[PDB]
């Protein structure tokens, strides 16, 4: 039960992030789990299973980061919810 | 405290959402005064969630459970059952009475 593959990592990663932000109001803590996962996408896929994940969900996840960057500049929490609407879409399809 | 439910349109009666099943709904959340903060009807896509696993707030956890399939209703949720003293920053302030219109379309 250790997350090697990207869909496994993104599943428990978003579950941890969502618990921190919505459950406990921890915005900084929510980014600390998100930002490393997004950074591994930006490095790029190695395996076939990583590439097929990036084809399916990579555009949605990169858009969710762009909304997260818009929250950092603006400060309006409405931008942060738009990211979490995209994060929920990718979570259910993995689930 | 609590969650006062008031029906808009009636359900089938017999079919209820058990533990394990994924409640597919349409909803509209609005504040105590009237102003609207979130709505799935405006997005034109329904919202799915697994009941019984503490996924949603306490008003939904008891309020949606008592509803039958194909039933529209107005759930006036108290701040005890809602987000409460902390609230949800920049959307729901401290000690808010949340009015939730909701329609349980499909049990799934
Ligand atoms: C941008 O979209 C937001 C929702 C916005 C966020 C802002 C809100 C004002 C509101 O606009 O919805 C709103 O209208 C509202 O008030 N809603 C929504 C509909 C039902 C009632 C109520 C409403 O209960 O929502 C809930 C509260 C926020 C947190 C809950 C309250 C109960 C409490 O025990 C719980 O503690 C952990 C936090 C948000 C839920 O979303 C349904 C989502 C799906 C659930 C969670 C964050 C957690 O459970 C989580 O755990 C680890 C999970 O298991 C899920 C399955 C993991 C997954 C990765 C999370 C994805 C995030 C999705 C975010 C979405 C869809």
């Amino acid at each position: 039960g250790v997350a090697i593959l990207w869909h496994e990592m993104w599943h428990e990663g978003l579950e941890e992030a969502s618990r921190l932000y919505f459950g406990e109001r921890n915005v900084k803590g929510m980014f600390e789990v998100l930002e490393p996962l997004h950074a591994m996408m930006e490095r790029g896929p190695q395996t076939l299973k990583e590439t097929s994940f990036n084809q399916a969900y990579g555009r949605d996840l990169m858009e969710a980061q762009e909304w997260c960057r818009k929250y950092m500049k603006s400060g309006n929490v409405k931008d942060l919810t738009q990211a979490w609407d995209l994060y929920y879409h990718v979570f259910r399809r993995i689930s | 405290s609590g969650v006062q439910v008031e029906t808009i349109s009636p359900g089938d009666g017999r079919t209820f959402p058990k533990r394990g099943q994924t409640c597919v709904v349409h909803y509209t959340g609005m504040l105590e005064d009237g102003k609207k903060f979130d709505s799935s009807r405006d997005r034109n896509k329904p919202f799915k969630f697994m009941l019984g696993k503490q996924e949603v707030i306490r008003g939904w956890e008891e309020g949606v459970a008592q509803m039958s399939v194909g039933q529209r209703a107005k759930l006036t949720i108290s701040p005890d059952y809602a987000y409460g003293a902390t609230g949800h920053p920049g959307i729901i302030p401290p000690h808010a009475t949340l009015v939730f219109d909701v329609e349980l379309l499909k049990l799934e």
